[PDB]
DNA sequence: AAAAAAAAAAAAAAAAAAAAAAAAAAAAAAAAA
DNA sequence: TTTTTTTTTTTTTTTTTTTTTTTTTTTTTTTTT
């Protein structure tokens, strides 16, 4: 019976494994140099020593080593825009401290991790923390009671537990009881809990956290600033290593065009991979700057000119008429009746006949599904409101030239 | 497809083009069906009965499984899916269980079979205007159920509106629209004269009158009667069931000088323009208490008579709203007996609200607090009848 | 008679090729190659990717995915080291329903014949525990999410955040496909979901904007193919069915045409499409909508007319189907009203032309109608209730819409234009001259 | 980043030269396109501009009122203009944006 | 007398699409009327001509609650003459129950609406459309409880709704007449001291 | 009496509370031996 | 008479629907000219 399977799953007795391949995977001797550079430029291949994040590594390592050696516990809050190496630096500090604990240079500790976006409710945070100490899946009330008995009652020899909370702002709700429980357990003396919380917004503790929760969160913060173009160039150049599959100016072009938009590292590592896949098709062993410009045109896309260029005749007349009605009445949100009057004017100027209003609603629905315009349901015909989602100069560029 | 059209053309005269198109599209199950057909028309055009008879004849003569719905019944989507999977996957009993659209699509996918049997499915969703009031994924999945379930099925939608009312903010798939245009005068006369044998046998069922009946109640006589009927009735309605239900009664009146013993347009032209005035009433003096009568005409004067003029008329568009203090003030002003404000008077106000002679335009949560606003919902003739049976002239106070 | 059975076979072949045949794709030489090489690099080399097919509704988005999958799946290197999870945003309207479907389609340990045990949170924990425990030694999962913007509308985009997080992590090599009709779907993502999405987007604007490609497509959709091409297509379809659409596909091995019949049919088709009336009808259709679904709808209604008394396709049949397409429908609803509703609509048109589209009422329109009905010598004997029922019939047919009060006093709007009523006055049968004269002034 | 500088400069310009603080995302992007047209900079489309505005909102400089459509989101500045001018530290650029009134 | 007329109407519908309905023009005094309907129900349980559900206006705020109350009333009326959940009561279960019970023998399905004026209008129109759609499947008779006049029924039933209606008007004797009869035969009767 | 602010109220989105359904667990009845 | 199996009822847990809070926008009232 599968109820024994679920009994052993909720107790953690059988491991959740996955199906395996019938073919053995490829060897690194059969791969080309461009395939090896494509494998090293994958964002999932995180390096052991991260470039450009040495000072943040020193900060987090000093905090965590002090909180482990002092046997006290506390809390830290790191933050920054996505792709700036927050979780990679924090888990690298955790791996370095675990390597130092395996060689008796440090007191031992137990490292738990949760992610606020891998939970469906914040209360299920209690189900995951208790699933990382014992391995049993219980209800959240029983898990919260057992965690409360673990962290309030003193018991020698308790070991230090370092709790990582990714995406803290998903645990914040109207009542703020999960985040208050996770930031209140370090304040007790019997709990050797160190809570490091990672998020994106810098002003999160003052924006949406209550006064006691930002009172317990602390003032030891760290901000992961976005990467400059020198830093993206150093990241990608360290990913490539001793190969010469990339040019020295191609990496600089990716770094200059990515560091100006977001400062993300995932964006640079994906645009370089797309450039590698473009250069693989053109039968060249290196990635020149033209493949990089082609990949930067494809990944940083802007395809609202080609969509208007590929519309039909009546749809382009409708797109001219919405812009002409916006010019005529001044306001941006135009009803269907004035748009249809301008349709009749433009079609009588062009000399072609137009469909009746029942098919003009079909043209409006086709343009609204593609989100070239913003339209309502067609149940209120001749009085439905139309916004022009594309700019008015884009239509005059797409149709004139 | 010729057998189904040749079998439906006796039952539906003057619909040979519509039955021809429906036999071209979904007539033969050995050929593939379009993804969705949408046939639409006015009321009384015969689009419930035609698709119902078409689906029954296709299920009898061929290997299809039919389902006829009504989208008014489906207050949730689980009701619609339960009816659909009950009719499309029969002999299932109380084991039928459809959670959502996904379970419906998987259980329809399991109903596929081999190619040599030539099976098909047909779904008729009558009153389809309600489909755009449902949970916003019913209509886009119904329009592509053939592609989704990988079946030889067609979804027939029936409504009184064109398909231009159905386009939503995300778009819809393609559909084969079909128009059932309402009949003109000659086609309507042909439909009304199609039941001549039934009318003749029912008349002969109900003895010199029977002998003088069976000599001339013939087809030309019934067609001249239908000409005299449609000369007066066709301007107000073209709806075929109403014309049938009134033409039978006017024939029952029309045959009186013929059975008793030109020359016939006058004796029916009395009752024909008597019965034209009672079209759309399918029928085969409001007594009130004294103070309820006075409260009702006081509410009429409160809604009608321009509340700035209340300072002059009693102190000695649309119906305007009033508060119950103004109603009681006008009631005590026009009664001139000055009865006691007991509980029965305010109970009469509440039960005149309850009987839909008044209404609640505003308030309804501060009824005792003075912010509730009422409105009178009767006409002038009833107020004049009340003032006549009481003796109080309202036109003096109007 | 033999000449009718061959036409039944031709009509059945053309209808089944138009409706079915989910794998044959026309055009898209670069986009199909991009999607195919991406899926093959995921399955063979174990890479994790994400992709977004974009384009208008009616272009070959699902057909490109079906063509790529039907060409990759009988390889027995893609077919044996890869499991495929199809999700649809119209059916999987919740992350819970989508997660039960992912758990069933991956054949996980808590599935047990299509009835997943555990809650939504337990199913998410078990799915991420299975995907985290994998690596390059495990099978590749290919998630194909159609109606992707509906997956963007879920709670916290939480399933999206997880499906894009296994792609960015040293876990089981999954590949995420997103097939949606919107062009600005990437501004519906949150900043973390947008950061984890590899921004490669494939755009599928149709390559039949110019009219000669439209005429070539209308020729290739109506032609009978060569028997060797028929045998090659039946070979590929039987091969993909040897290992989902393949249960009911086109399968052109059942149809065999003689060379003289195919010769006569293709000569007739090219002779018809060379004319000016057929090209004028295709020009009207190409002016309205350039997608292939509209043309396939036209050609289905054209092929369904092939009765054995009239076997050939001719240009007047195409003109008749174009006349069916191009007409207005509210005008044809207006020609079915009685004369009482027509005088009511003329009174509404007079009120809107005088007062500049002010909202009207039953009493205003009834007064304007009763001023005409006193001198008409045909509408003397209409009551108030019959005109109220005619007003209600105009209201429920949505020729009159409310501004969203008593029923005889609720305000309204005319849902027609003046040109539609002016064409109704010309197309109406047996309209009396009093109404036709009152409509002018 | 440069595109975030050109976003904040355009929002400061539209808050200076107009008394209406109801600034949408499309109305901000239409002025930003003219601004980057005058600087000979290839401006982002709407899809990347929305992510740029969100990445500036993570710093706390803005606040985005979310609506049914991303064109109708309302950007509300929550810093003083001296604070924005100090945080950019790019005086030769913002001095040129505020002198470019004609592209509004 | 009016009870015998209504029973003959139900039986003559059973001896026989639009649904047969019967507007019963009662007085403005509503709490006097429902007991009258109870007497009709007893006579309809005498000849085994039908089984009767009563739909109060308090139970029919929405269409879902009206259909659930209708099916639950009919099923519990059959259970009491000779338990489903609230969300389980559907028209499909009513059709299956009527096929399992009374297709072998037909009982009409009399639906009594005692307070016709106090109904939500859209709920009442959609309920009449639901009942008229199931004609031929389930034999429905619709008894109304109109208190004011027939102008109210003609006003609140639109064109498309009254296109599926074959009503026959009955009349009850007036409340002043009943008062004068009670005063003549009881309060002035000599056999009370 | 109109222009403009201003407080109150309505609409709508979003989060929580409660009801309902479904599964787990414990108690009871009936068969196994 | 004692043990094991299958039914029934209770309690817990999860899902869905309804209510409540919260933000935004409108809107009718109030002050100034
Ligand atoms: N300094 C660096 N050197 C090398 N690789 C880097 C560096 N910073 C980031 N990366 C790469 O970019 C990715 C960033 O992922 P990471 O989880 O660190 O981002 P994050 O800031 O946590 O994002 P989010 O806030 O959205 O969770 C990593 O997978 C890593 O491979
Ligand atoms: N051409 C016709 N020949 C014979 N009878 C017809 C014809 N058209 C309609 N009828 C009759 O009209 C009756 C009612 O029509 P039906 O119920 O189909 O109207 P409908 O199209 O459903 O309108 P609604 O949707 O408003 O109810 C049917 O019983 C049918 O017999
Ligand atoms: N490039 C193409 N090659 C072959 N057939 C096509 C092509 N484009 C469109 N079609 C035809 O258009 C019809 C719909 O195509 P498809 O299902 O690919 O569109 P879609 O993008 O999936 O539509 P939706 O977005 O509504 O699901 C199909 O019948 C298909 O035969
Ligand atoms: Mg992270
Ligand atoms: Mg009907
Ligand atoms: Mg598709």
């Amino acid at each position: 019976t599968p109820s024994q399977k679920m009994k052993k799953i909720r107790a953690g007795e059988l491991s959740p494994s996955m199906q395996q391949r019938t073919d053995l995977p490829a060897k690194d001797s059969s791969k080309s140099e461009l395939q090896l550079a494509r494998e090293q430029l994958h964002v999932s291949v995180v390096p052991k020593s991260l470039p450009c994040r040495e000072r943040e590594f020193e900060n987090i390592y000093a905090f965590l080593e002090g909180k482990i050696q002092d046997q006290c516990g506390g809390c830290m809050y790191v933050s920054g825009v996505p792709g700036t190496g927050k979780t990679a630096t924090v888990t690298g500090v955790i791996r370095t401290l675990q390597r130092m604990a395996k060689q008796n240079e440090l007191p031992a500790f137990e490292y738990l991790e949760i992610n606020g976006m891998r939970l469906t409710e914040p209360r299920q945070a209690y189900v995951q923390i208790y699933k990382q100490l014992t391995g049993k899946t219980v209800s959240w009330e029983q898990a919260h009671a057992l965690l409360e008995k673990r962290f309030t009652t003193p018991a020698p020899r308790r070991v230090t537990t370092v709790l990582l909370v990714d995406e803290l702002d998903i645990l914040c709700n109207r009542r703020q009881d999960v985040v208050y429980n996770l930031l209140d357990w370090p304040t007790k003396s019997a709990a050797k809990l160190v809570v490091v919380t990672i998020a994106n917004t810098m002003d999160l503790p003052e924006r949406l956290l209550m006064g006691k929760v930002t009172s317990r969160l602390g003032l030891t913060r760290l901000t992961f600033q976005p990467y400059s173009h020198k830093q993206l160039q150093e990241i990608v150049t360290a990913r490539l290593g001793g190969s010469e599959t990339f040019k020295g100016e191609a990496v600089q072009l990716v770094a200059r065009k990515v560091a100006a938009v977001s400062g993300d590292a995932r964006r640079a590592l994906d645009i370089c991979r797309r450039a590698t896949e473009i250069a693989d098709t053109a039968a060249v062993k290196c990635v020149t700057m033209l493949h990089v410009q082609q990949a930067l045109a494809e990944m940083i896309a802007s395809a609202k000119v080609q969509a208007i260029r590929n519309c039909s005749r009546m749809e382009q007349i409708f797109l001219q008429a919405i812009a002409a009605e916006v010019t005529r009445t001044g306001v941006e949100e135009t009803t269907f009746m004035g748009v249809y009057q301008q349709v009749e004017t433009i079609a009588a100027f062009m000399g072609v006949t137009f469909p009746p209003p029942g098919r003009a609603l079909r043209l409006c629905s086709k343009l609204g599904a593609e989100r070239l315009i913003i339209s309502e349901h067609s149940r209120n015909d001749l009085f439905q409101k139309i916004l022009l989602n594309v700019s008015a100069d884009d239509i005059h560029y797409a149709l004139r030239v | 497809m010729e057998a189904i059209c040749s079998s439906l053309e006796p039952l539906f005269p003057c619909r040979e083009a519509a039955i021809e198109t429906l036999g071209e599209l979904i007539g033969d199950s050995s050929e593939t069906y379009p993804s969705a057909i949408y046939l639409f028309g006015h009321s009384g055009t015969g689009k419930t009965a035609l698709t119902r008879a078409f689906l029954k004849e296709c299920g009898k003569r061929q290997n299809v499984r039919t389902a006829h719905l009504n989208a008014i019944e489906c207050y949730t989507t689980k009701i619609m899916l339960e009816i659909l999977l009950d009719s499309l996957a029969p002999d299932q009993g109380d084991a039928l269980k459809v959670d959502n659209m996904l379970d419906f699509v998987e259980q329809l996918r399991r109903q596929a079979a081999t190619r040599v049997e030539d099976q098909g499915f047909l779904i008729a969703v009558d009153n389809a205007e309600r489909l755009r009031d449902m949970d916003a994924n019913v209509l886009p999945v119904l329009l592509r159920l053939q592609e989704l379930t990988n079946l030889n099925l067609c979804v027939i939608l029936l409504s009184q509106l064109p398909f231009e009312k159905f386009y939503n903010k995300t778009g819809l798939s393609e559909i084969v629209c079909l128009h059932l245009a309402q009949y003109n005068k000659a086609e309507t006369q042909r439909i009304l004269g199609s039941d001549f044998q039934q009318v003749r046998n029912q008349l002969l069922e109900q003895k010199k009158r029977l002998e003088i009946c069976q000599e001339a109640v013939t087809e030309d006589f019934y067609n001249n009667y239908l000409n005299l009927f449609l000369s007066v009735f066709y301007k107000a309605c073209r709806d075929v069931p109403e014309l049938q239900l009134t033409a039978r009664k006017c024939l029952s009146t029309y045959l009186e000088p013929v059975l008793d013993g030109s020359r016939l347009w006058r004796h029916i032209a009395g009752p024909l323009r008597s019965a034209l005035t009672q079209i759309y009433m399918r029928i085969e003096s409001l007594e009130l208490p004294y103070y309820a009568k006075f409260l009702l005409i006081a509410a009429f004067l409160a809604s009608h008579n321009a509340a700035k003029q209340d300072k002059r008329l009693f102190v000695k568009l649309g119906p305007k709203s009033f508060s119950i203090d103004r109603l009681l003030a006008i009631f005590y002003a026009i009664l001139e007996e000055k009865v006691g404000l007991t509980c029965n008077l305010l109970s009469q106000i509440s039960t005149l609200v309850h009987l839909n002679l008044l209404s609640f335009v505003s308030g309804e949560q501060n009824i005792m607090e003075g912010s509730a606003r009422l409105q009178c919902t009767i006409g002038l003739e009833f107020v004049l009848q009340i003032g006549k049976v009481v003796g109080f002239n309202v036109r003096q106070y109007l | 008679p033999e000449a009718d059975r061959e036409l039944v076979s031709i009509r059945r072949f053309l209808k089944e090729r138009l409706q079915r045949d989910y794998t044959t794709l026309r055009g898209y030489a670069k986009e199909r190659s991009n999607v195919r090489l991406l899926l093959q690099r995921t399955a063979e080399m174990g890479e994790s990717n994400s992709l977004l097919l974009l384009g208008p509704r009616g272009s070959g988005k699902t057909t490109l995915i079906n063509s790529v999958l039907a060409d990759l799946l009988p390889n027995k290197s893609f077919g044996e080291n890869t499991l495929i999870v199809h999700l649809d945003g119209n059916l999987h309207t919740d992350d819970r329903v989508a997660l039960k479907s992912i758990t069933v389609q991956m054949q996980l340990e808590n599935a047990a014949d299509g009835k997943v045990f555990g809650s939504f949170a337990e199913n998410l924990a078990f799915l991420l525990q299975c995907l985290k425990a994998g690596g390059k030694h495990s099978k590749s999962v290919i998630f194909i999410l159609e109606e992707f913007d509906l997956f963007c509308a879920h709670h916290n985009q939480t399933l999206l955040y997880n499906l894009f997080d296994v792609s960015q992590s040293a876990q089981a090599p999954i590949c995420v496909l997103g097939v949606t009709c919107r062009l600005d779907v990437i501004e519906l993502l949150e900043k973390r979901v947008k950061s984890r999405f590899s921004h490669r987007q494939v755009f599928l604007f149709p390559s039949l904007r110019r009219f000669e490609d439209y005429v070539d497509l209308c020729r290739d959709l109506l032609s009978l193919p060569t028997g060797n091409s028929l045998l090659l297509a039946a070979e590929k379809i039987y091969n993909l069915q040897n290992i989902y659409f393949s249960r009911n596909h086109f399968d052109p091995g059942e149809y065999g045409f003689s060379p003289r019949l195919r010769d006569a049919w293709n000569k007739q088709i090219c002779k018809v499409l060379a004319t000016q009336q057929a090209r004028s009808t295709l020009q009207a259709l190409h002016d309205f909508d350039i997608s292939e679904a509209y043309l396939k709808n036209f050609l289905f209604r054209l092929v369904a007319h092939l009765r054995p008394q009239s076997p050939h396709i001719t240009a007047e049949k195409m003109a008749a189907v174009g006349s069916q397409f191009e007409g207005d429908d509210k005008i044809e609803l207006l020609c079915g009203l009685s004369v009482l509703e027509l005088c009511l609509i003329i009174a509404i048109k007079h009120h809107s032309q005088i007062y500049d589209r002010d909202s009207f009422n039953f009493e205003i329109i009834y007064a304007r109608f009763s001023k005409f009905a006193k001198v008409s010598t045909t509408m003397q004997a209409v009551e108030r209730s019959i005109v109220l029922k005619a007003f209600e019939h105009l209201r429920i047919a949505e020729l009159i819409m409310p501004l969203t009060v008593q029923k005889e006093f609720e305000m309204h709007k005319l849902a027609l234009t003046y040109s539609q009523i002016h064409h109704c006055m010309q197309r109406y049968q047996a309209l009396p001259t009093e109404v036709a004269q009152w409509a002018q002034s | 980043p440069l595109q975030q500088k050109l976003m904040l400069c355009t929002l400061v310009l539209m808050l200076r030269n107009e008394r209406n603080k109801d600034i949408s995302m499309g109305r901000l992007h239409e002025v930003y396109r003219r601004v980057c047209a005058k600087r000979n900079i290839l401006a982002l489309d709407q899809a990347e501009f929305t992510g740029t505005v969100d990445l500036v909102e993570t710093r706390g400089i803005l606040r985005i009122m979310r609506k049914k459509e991303p064109r109708l989101h309302k950007v509300l500045l929550q810093w003083d203009e001296e604070e924005v001018h100090a945080a950019l530290s790019d005086k030769q650029l913002i001095a040129s944006i505020l002198s470019d009134t004609a592209c509004l | 007398r009016t009870l015998e007329q209504l029973v003959d109407f139900v039986v003559g519908q059973a001896e026989r699409e639009v649904l047969p309905t019967a507007a019963l023009l009662t007085g403005i005094n509503q709490p006097d009327h429902l007991s009258q309907f109870t007497a009709l129900t007893q006579r309809l349980h005498a000849q085994r001509a039908a089984m009767v559900c009563v739909l109060q206006s308090r139970d029919c705020a929405t269409l879902k609650a009206a259909v659930e109350t209708l099916v639950f009333g009919l099923v519990e009326d059959n259970a009491e003459v000779e338990r489903l959940r609230r969300s389980q009561c559907t028209m499909k279960q009513l059709k299956s129950w009527y096929t399992n019970n009374f297709d072998s023998e037909r009982r009409q399905l009399v639906v009594i609406l005692p307070d016709f004026e106090c109904f939500n209008a859209s709920v009442l129109q959609d309920l009449i459309l639901i009942l008229s759609a199931h004609c031929g499947s389930l034999p429905f008779v619709l008894v109304l409880g109109v208190a004011t006049a027939m102008t109210a029924v003609h006003g609140t039933l639109p064109y498309h709704v009254s296109s599926k209606i074959r009503l026959r008007v009955f009349q009850t004797q007036a409340a002043p007449t009943g008062l004068n009869e009670v005063l003549d035969k009881v309060l002035l009767s000599p056999k009370y001291a």
